[PDB]
């Protein structure tokens, strides 16, 4: 029995959650990041070197906003990627580049913050050094992600079909799934990614901000709160993500389970994931006052 | 200001030698060093050059690769590591100081020189005259010509005039074709447009007899003229 | 007790008060005459062509 | 006492007589005479070169006689001699005291002077056989801080200090040949005549004084300002000079007239003037302000002819080359910019 | 079916 | 192409070398704290000079404590307008102050009922609220505590501060003069006034200077990097 699913992958009333929530995250992740771009190109003391890093994160979040969350927006309510294979792979690759770049600039910003405080006297950096780091982040955002774009293409479900919204008639589905000829080895590529993108960044972001905390008490409580809030954001906002994707290559789920999670809870997971990019500009712009002036 | 060089002597062809130039009384670090050789009864010929801070090192076409020039700023000493010596290297080598900036006086000081004996695009410099008899109290002129015009686009003309008194190291007389060096009397003057350059010695007297050399400084493979000999 | 200072001040003022002074109109005429006479010789007031400009960016 | 009051009354009478004489010699303001001259257009000076290398606030600069070599001090303990044509750095003079407040260049091109809060005018020798810049003489004797130094020749330098005195020095002997007194406040800037026999000095007492170098006696006093005079500059002709105050007004006085001629001020201009320098022909009166830009003034019409706004901090230096080719502006942002008029 | 796009 | 003669290239190399030397010197100079010793005529200036360690100008005493080379600038010899040279000290990390406690009973040399302690207070006002120093922390050192202890036994502080309604013991008295010298600050949000009475020994006071400069460089670096 060829699976004739409905074109509308959710209830028309249920889809309201997806559209409205993604609209809320989109409006701010777009406007706030455009403003953050503007604030750095508005004053002569924004030509300093740290604002290169906050611009790194601003551009990363701008790419997230433009591509990534609309990409998952299409994937949820409606059926297989209709823009075509080339577009689907390009969009999926932008997704990975953006995510990796965001986490890497979080790590780099934490590095920069750490060096400034833990050691009072330090010739920390210059335009050249920080620029090099920016580009290093970008290379690693492409390289650690290269195995992702290595195998994507389009999985022609075929066994599954769609009730075309025009007349609720048959319409074979071809989602933009990964065409991995060596699917077996990918069960650990996700494991390496889990470490490299969540824990190694989580480990670092823990140690540097923690050491800043101890060094600073050895009036200003706003920055102490800033440190903890930023740490918790990456601790419990990208938390369910890796849990979910790792679960795929780990303990298998029931069929009904896999259906329920991958259909309804995973969009919520992506909401939290893109929430990091959406909350990055407010946090790193209003927590500072060299921009608030 | 005093430079002494040592390490010369008779050498079997195909061997190696190491010449050293000792610097004293001046900031050796801020000065670039040159080596200028003079074959017996022949003209000068540039050998090597090391810039201040060892940034750039150049060589002559006849000695490229074989010669190794290096400096040791902390100890104020200039070296010239030399291997595979032929019969054409028989000459007495000099240690020349030269600093470069606006208003600078390159090739101002010349060391005494150590003796060594063994058992193209370059701006050719031509000195048509070779011997000019002179009389004290008279005014004499020396002509020196170049294949390519030395006048650069920045208004400078890079031709230098040198004086080698018999049994003495050459001293700089005129740098950049019009400026008089420090310590040389006002009776020396030079002129020329772009190819023909003349040096006028008004009221010639003793301590002016010797060989006069003209050198270019536009392209780094510097070429020295054949030299004119003034006979009293 | 400042008496010497006062004497120095009054002597200085007396010296300063004996200088002959020309009219302001003559001074203005001299200033205008020099400004006009050495005009067109000031590169900043009257710009020179890029050929004779040594600070030119084209270099 | 009675004698002190009598002397004060005599001084007041002398001042009244001098003011009456100045008023009598005042027939028409300089603006009326120059009312009929053709006005200049919009001077559009643009940055032709920028000079980087300093790491602190540049406090003074001076041009050489050849209009190509410039020397600047920047409170980093360094006196850099720049080649304005190629931006290349000719020298780098290390300074014993990093609080240099003034710098100078000898007209012969052989020496450069500097001084500051150390009360010492350091004369440096550039043409030495050793190749490095050495201290030829450390002139000492001033109680207050040195504010400006200028070279008369290779053996004479005139310096103004904060001890309300101006001094003429002999660099060979190292002794104060003549000491100029008469100022009540600190002397802040001096400018030498082109003919090198007279020099003006502006002091904190809101007055400008003309001195005779050989005679060592103040010839005239010029008042009218309301605040401290921080800059001064002779007219090329030598019969006038311009003053810069902290009251945001630049003023031009005439030597022969011994009185004010024209006041340069604007309503929107509220910050003081740090340095002032005339152009080659004397038509432009370039003045640097604290509002981060240098304003070009029509020296004969009191009309703002342009603005030189490229600096991020206060402009502390100014200088027009001897040939009038270009102007130089130094500011606290550790940057010197060479400006020229667009063809 | 559909496995949501990685990140 | 290159369009540069041999001499032009050599001049470019000399310029690069000079720029390298300037960069190295600036790197050495940045890792070196600058202090400006201001204060009254003899308000414990000498004692401070002794313990921390030609022409009547700036006296630069350099002293090192645990690889934190300092350059402390005594400018008490310039008898000129302060507004004409205080602008040179803009990047100063401290404006270390020395106030004499015995000045409360003493009177100025030009006796006009002008309390010396009040003169020190007046000086503090013009430096704590000056237009230039908006982020410079003062390290005010209340000098000569022993003399104050002896003098407060008989002479009441009321002659210095009439409003003072405490006791005549060092404790309350000092607490009050410290509060008075600390309340003149009108920009408490940006800078701080690290107070300390000078100890008889010459070993523990310099520790306080070390700590105060450490805190201020930490704050400066933190704000420059950007946290507030």
């Amino acid at each position: 029995n060829i699976t004739y699913v409905n074109y509308y992958l959710h209830q028309p009333q249920v889809a309201a959650i997806f559209i409205i929530s993604y609209f809320l995250i989109f409006f701010l992740c777009m406007m706030g990041n455009t403003v953050v771009c503007f604030i750095v190109m508005r004053n002569k003391h924004m030509h300093t070197v740290t604002n290169l890093f906050i611009l790194n994160l601003a551009i990363s979040d701008l790419l997230v906003g433009i591509f990534c969350m609309p990409i998952t927006l299409l994937d949820n309510i409606i059926a297989g990627w209709p823009f075509g294979n080339t577009m689907c792979k390009i969009s999926g690759l932008v997704q990975g580049i953006s995510v990796a770049a965001s986490v890497f600039t979080l790590v780099a910003i934490a590095v920069d913050r750490f060096q400034c405080v833990v050691y009072p006297f330090k010739p920390k950096l210059t335009i050249k050094t920080a620029f090099v780091i920016i580009m290093i982040i970008w290379v690693l955002a492409i390289t650690i992600m290269s195995p992702s774009a290595v195998m994507l293409h389009v999985q022609e479900e075929k066994y599954y079909r769609v009730r075309l919204n025009s007349q609720n008639k048959t319409s074979p589905v071809y989602w933009c799934r990964e065409d991995w000829p060596n699917q077996e080895m990918r069960k650990i590529y996700t494991t390496v990614l889990f470490a490299n993108i969540y824990l190694a960044p989580l480990s670092l972001i823990v140690i540097m901000y923690g050491r800043i905390g101890i060094s600073l008490f050895r009036k200003k409580q706003k920055i102490i709160k800033m440190l903890l809030i930023v740490a918790l954001l990456f601790i419990l906002s990208w938390l369910p993500l890796w849990t979910l994707m790792m679960l795929s290559d780990y303990a298998d789920l029931s069929p009904n389970e896999l259906q329920i999670i991958n259909i309804y809870i995973y969009p919520f997971a992506h909401w939290l994931a893109f929430g990091n990019s959406s909350v990055n500009p407010i946090i790193y712009g209003f927590f500072n006052e060299n921009f608030r002036r | 200001v005093q430079l002494v060089e040592s390490g010369g002597g008779l050498v079997q062809p195909g061997g190696s030698r190491k010449l050293s130039c000792s610097a004293s009384g001046f900031a050796f670090s801020s000065f670039g060093m040159h080596w200028v050789r003079q074959a017996p009864e022949k003209g000068l010929e540039w050998v090597a050059y090391i810039s201040s801070g060892s940034g750039t090192i150049y060589y002559a076409d006849t000695v490229k690769g074989r010669f190794t020039i290096s400096r040791d700023d902390p100890k104020n000493t200039l070296f010239l590591q030399m291997t595979s010596l032929r019969s054409e290297d028989t000459a007495m080598y000099y240690c020349v100081r030269s600093i470069y900036y606006y208003g600078s006086s390159p090739f101002d000081f010349w060391g005494q020189g150590t003796t060594l004996t063994v058992s193209s695009a370059d701006i050719v410099m031509t000195q048509a005259t070779s011997s000019v008899p002179v009389t004290p109290g008279e005014s004499v002129s020396i002509s020196c010509r170049s294949s390519k015009s030395l006048l650069h686009s920045n208004g400078n003309t890079y031709l230098y005039w040198f004086l080698q008194r018999p049994g003495q190291s050459p001293q700089l007389l005129i740098y950049r074709m019009s400026n008089l060096a420090s310590g040389v009397p006002d009776r020396f003057s030079g002129s020329g447009s772009g190819t023909a350059f003349t040096l006028t010695i008004s009221r010639l007297e003793a301590e002016d007899v010797g060989v006069y050399y003209c050198m270019q400084h536009l392209e780094y493979p510097l070429t020295f003229g054949a030299g004119t000999k003034l006979e009293l | 007790a400042s008496i010497a200072q006062a004497r120095k001040l009054v002597e200085q003022l007396k010296m300063e008060a004996n200088i002959d002074r020309i009219k302001v109109s003559k001074a203005a005429a001299d200033l205008m005459a020099y400004c006009e006479a050495h005009a067109k010789e000031d590169p900043l007031l009257t710009p020179v062509p890029a050929s004779e400009n040594p600070f030119r960016e084209k270099k | 006492q009675s004698e002190l009051d009598q002397l004060r009354q005599e001084a007041e009478q002398l001042k009244n007589q001098i003011r009456d004489a100045r008023k009598a010699c005042a027939d028409a303001t300089l603006s009326q005479i120059t009312n009929n001259i053709d006005p200049v257009g919009r001077i559009q000076m643009r940055t032709r070169r920028t000079l980087r290398g300093h790491l602190a606030k540049i406090y003074a600069m001076h041009w050489g006689t050849d209009s190509r070599l410039l020397v600047s001090a920047s409170q980093d303990g360094k006196l850099i001699i720049w080649d304005s044509y190629t931006t290349n750095k000719v020298h780098a003079i290390p300074l014993r005291s990093s609080w240099v407040m003034t710098c100078a260049y000898a007209p012969s091109g052989n020496y450069v002077a500097c001084g500051g809060l150390d009360n010492i005018c350091s004369i440096y020798n550039l043409k030495t056989r050793e190749g490095n810049v050495r201290v030829s003489r450390e002139l000492a004797g001033h109680t207050g801080y040195l504010s400006c130094c200028r070279f008369l020749d290779d053996n004479q330098i005139v310096t103004s200090s904060g001890d309300t005195t101006c001094a003429l020095w002999d660099i060979e002997t190292g002794q104060q040949t003549t000491t100029f007194t008469g100022h009540t406040g600190d002397v802040m800037s001096l400018s030498l005549a082109p003919d090198t026999r007279l020099f003006v000095s502006g002091a904190c007492d809101a007055s400008a004084k003309l001195w005779d170098v050989r005679e060592g006696m103040c010839r005239q006093t010029f008042t009218g300002h309301e605040s401290d005079i921080n800059a001064i500059c002779f007219f090329p002709n030598g019969n006038a000079f311009a003053t810069g105050s902290d009251d945001a007004t630049c003023r031009l006085f005439d030597l022969r007239a011994d009185q004010e001629l024209m006041t340069y001020s604007h309503d929107n201009i509220i910050c003081g003037i740090t340095s002032v320098s005339f152009s080659k022909s004397g038509r432009l009166l370039l003045a640097g302000y604290d509002d981060f830009n240098c304003n070009v003034w029509d020296a004969l019409k009191a009309d703002r002819a342009g603005v030189l706004a490229g600096h991020d901090n206060r402009v502390s230096c100014l200088g027009v080359t001897d040939d009038g080719m270009a102007v130089a502006t130094g500011s606290w942002d550790s940057f010197l910019k060479i400006w020229n008029g667009s063809s | 079916p559909n496995l949501p796009q990685r990140f | 192409g290159c369009t540069l003669s041999a001499e032009d290239k050599a001049a470019v190399e000399r310029s690069k070398m000079i720029d390298r030397n300037l960069r190295e010197d600036g790197e050495k100079a940045a890792r070196e704290v600058k202090l400006l010793l201001l204060g009254a005529g003899e308000s414990g200036k000498s004692t401070i000079v002794k313990q921390m360690k030609k022409t009547t100008g700036i006296v630069e005493t350099h002293f090192t404590f645990k690889d934190l080379h300092f350059k402390m600038f005594d400018v008490g010899a310039q008898r000129s307008e302060r507004k004409k040279w205080i602008h040179c000290f803009e990047g100063v990390t401290a404006i270390i102050f020395c106030v004499a406690l015995s000045d409360y009973d003493l009177v100025l040399a030009e006796d006009e009922e002008m309390n010396r302690m009040h003169e020190s207070m007046k000086l503090f006002d013009s430096i704590c609220n000056n237009k230039w120093f908006t982020d410079t922390s003062i390290i005010l050192f209340l000098n000569k505590k022993d003399l104050f202890e002896e003098k407060i036994k008989k002479s009441p502080l009321t002659i210095c501060y009439p409003e003072y309604a405490g006791s005549n013991t060092y404790e309350e008295a000092a607490a009050y003069i410290q509060c008075q010298f600390e309340d003149l600050n009108k920009r408490k949000d940006t800078k701080e006034i690290y107070t300390h009475f000078t100890c008889s020994t010459d070993t523990k006071n310099v520790q306080f200077v070390f700590d105060a400069v450490t805190d201020v460089i930490i704050k400066n670096n933190l704000k420059d990097c950007g946290l507030f």
